[PDB]
């Protein structure tokens, strides 16, 4: 799994 | 003086103002706010869901969001104080001051980004985006920065805005490797535009259990539309914190290697659609549920899928009690720029996300399981229709991202 | 005199009776017999229940009997082991090659893991056994003679034989003839053992090893340790989602092949189809890999008789008290020699830090032939197993784990 957010 | 072994003592908070909270193993306190930063992420994954159709992925990270917020809160005042500690749920730390939830903010980031010997990368970079022109509050500049590791990075907004906003949305990419580019929607930011706060977080991670591509294979997955359609379904057998909870819903625990981060999944029962839970899925709720997860061998359904989400957190969060920050007239901003200019206000807010669950992650593995027999009657989890999702850290209880994966398809 | 150094010409092979590249041909042999012996073997047994041994060790013990045998008696034995495939032309060099194939086995200077033989005879002391029988037998295969008493002391004897086998195999092969298996009638007792013992290339860490409940067939469940380890292995899965995964031993001369049908699929099919062509293809479709392997940590015994598929693969004279031909063996004394019976035992265990597996085989002379023994206990979801030497293409042993609960 690969999550980002800005 | 490094603030990740610091006393309250060692890290004068000095606030323009202040605002007074009504009413295992770990820190007390970091415990506290991250039960503070859930209550916000269920109440306000609520009602993004709600403002949603059904068939639509949701992905956010409220641990962004409510730092983002925590950082203004640091030069926000009267109401607009009030309401964003009321809405962002620290008010609920009995008896503490506004100004003491940034000290735990400190101590929950030093555990997170911890850094060490990990498996699991999980990065934080919190940056603000101020007018070279404007002079910022001294204190609201160091604390910004001793609490949050924001520096205050000068961009001419009056002159070149567009430029300004190149280099805003440039410095994300580095930040999200790439996967979160333009945060900033080419209308917004103008010579008008005096700062802009910006918080990033990354994460990238193994299955501390493999699937393996061999076992991948398309299933039909069953829109709220009543449709269907074609994903790619993962597969494997093994022991996960499992398990079944009211009317049937079944909740599933995959942890990453390091076993500090998990993917949480939520699965209702194909006769209750996902709409009734998360109307349910309370934060207290979540929390039962959770806390009873049990070990045990099942078989595991799970598509692969990429979610890109983009959305605007003015509304909703105005919807949630978040008024006066947004209020030109209402607002109260004073902690942040130094000299005249008071009455600043939050002109808008953005999220933008992405996630990617696959095996591997980084084609070429596989998987050999000899002399095993499991239990001809042993629990299976089928993830064919929608179902929500978590990243979370367990030991400090925190949810990274939360979504909700409506349609895997393609 | 070394035959691993001789030539073809400085072993005065004088067997009575008569009907390098070539080694290779030989493993081929050997091979051959081995798919073929597992299929019968697998056929007298249900499905989900364990099947060990070395087919080395049965290959080895029958071509030692063949040094006495003569007429039918002797061609039979040459084809149903296959030896009468090796490019030659008379049934006595087939002799040299093993011999050769043996020395390559056992006499190396690197060993990285232990493998070793030894074969024996064992004669009643009242007989004269013919004595180039007897020198072919301690030179080719390193045989010596040894006396016992069988006439007035089978069961000293039979004792004694096991005994003997146990020291060869650490103690792991011991009980390899049944009870009342030899009696005052008995002339003659070939015996082979084989013994190995390597460490894994890569180690599998206890840390990684979990309980997890094994489900038999027929009935509940049973404790199994299973170890776990991720890393390079030269894998593929083939046909019918059938998995091929190799495990070297430290040196590489040694691996252990498992092989797995997919999931639900049973393995009669594969075993059905098994052929010495069959394994090299999968054999050469393995492609280097990262994979994650979880494995039982345990351990195997069977044992059986091998008359009956024997018989049934061709090999009927030598079992027969009045078609055997076996005159070369004993000179003057009792003659008219047939094989009562022929009995097989194996061992295997594997763990995190290697395996080990141990064989014996016994052909008997003139004794009771006692009625097929059998410990049954049905389990599930079995997985075939090789444990073989590269370099030379030998099935060293092969078998069926299908208890993982030991
Ligand atoms: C907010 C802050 O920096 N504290 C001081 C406060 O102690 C002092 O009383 C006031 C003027 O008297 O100036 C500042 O507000
Ligand atoms: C509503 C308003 O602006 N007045 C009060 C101000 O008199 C007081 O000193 C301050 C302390 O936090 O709170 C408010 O700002
Ligand atoms: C007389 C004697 O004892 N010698 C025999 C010889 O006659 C026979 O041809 C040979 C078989 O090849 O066996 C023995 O050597
Ligand atoms: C068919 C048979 O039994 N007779 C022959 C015998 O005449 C011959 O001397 C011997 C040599 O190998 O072979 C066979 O035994
Ligand atoms: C001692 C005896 O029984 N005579 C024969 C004779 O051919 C020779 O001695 C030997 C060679 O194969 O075979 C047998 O021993
Ligand atoms: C530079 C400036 O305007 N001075 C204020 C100061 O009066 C106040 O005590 C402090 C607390 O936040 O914030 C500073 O920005
Ligand atoms: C590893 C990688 O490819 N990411 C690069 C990094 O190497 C570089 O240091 C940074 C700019 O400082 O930009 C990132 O996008």
């Amino acid at each position: 799994s690969e999550a980002a957010a800005s | 003086v490094d603030i990740c072994t610091a006393k309250p003592r060692d890290i004068p908070m000095n606030p323009m103002c202040i605002y007074r909270s009504p009413e295992e193993a770990t820190n007390r306190r970091v415990w506290e706010l991250s039960k503070a930063n859930s209550r916000f992420a269920t109440t306000f994954y609520q009602h993004l869901a709600d403002s949603k159709n059904d068939n639509d992925n949701i992905f956010l990270s409220p641990l962004s969001i409510s730092t983002a917020f925590a950082m203004t809160k640091l030069g926000a005042c009267n109401d607009t104080l009030q309401q964003l500690m009321e809405v962002f749920k620290f008010d609920t730390i009995s008896e503490k001051t506004s100004d003491q939830i940034h000290f735990f903010f400190a101590k929950l980031n030093c555990r997170l980004y911890r850094k060490a010997n990990k498996s699991s990368k999980l990065v934080s970079a919190n940056r603000l985006f101020g007018d070279k022109s404007l002079t910022f509050n001294e204190t609201y500049q160091d604390i910004s920065e001793l609490v949050y590791g924001a520096k205050l990075q000068p961009l001419d907004f009056k002159e070149n805005a567009e430029q300004s906003r190149a280099a805003i949305n440039k410095w994300v990419s580095n930040k999200t490797e790439g996967r979160i580019t333009d945060v900033i929607p080419s209308e917004a930011i103008n010579e008008l535009t005096v700062l802009v706060l910006v918080n990033t977080i990354y994460f990238k991670g193994l299955w501390k259990s493999k699937f393996s591509p061999e076992n991948t294979r398309k299933e039909l997955f069953y829109k709220a539309d009543g449709e269907s359609c074609s994903a790619s379904m993962m597969y494997q057998e093994g022991k996960f914190r499992y398990r079944r909870v009211a009317e049937g819903t079944q909740v599933l625990e995959l942890p990453f290697k390091g076993d500090d981060i998990t993917m949480v999944l939520i699965l209702p029962k194909p006769e209750k659609s996902l709409a009734k839970v998360e109307k349910e899925l309370t934060p207290e709720v979540l929390q039962e549920w959770l806390d009873e997860l049990e070990e045990m061998m099942l078989v595991v359904h799970m598509p692969r899928f990429r979610i890109e989400d983009g959305f605007s957190l003015k509304e909703q969060l105005q919807d949630m009690g978040l008024v006066d920050l947004f209020s030109p007239e209402k607002s109260k901003l004073p902690g942040i720029v130094a000299e005249g200019r008071d009455d600043l206000y939050v002109s808008d807010a953005f999220h933008k996300a992405f996630l990617e669950v696959n095996e591997e992650g980084s084609a070429s593995t596989a998987v050999v399981i000899a002399g095993r027999s499991l239990n001809p009657n042993r629990v299976t989890f089928k993830a064919n229709r929608p179902f929500l999702v978590f990243i979370r850290e367990v030991p400090l209880n925190t949810i990274i991202f939360m979504g909700r994966v409506a349609n895997p398809c393609v």
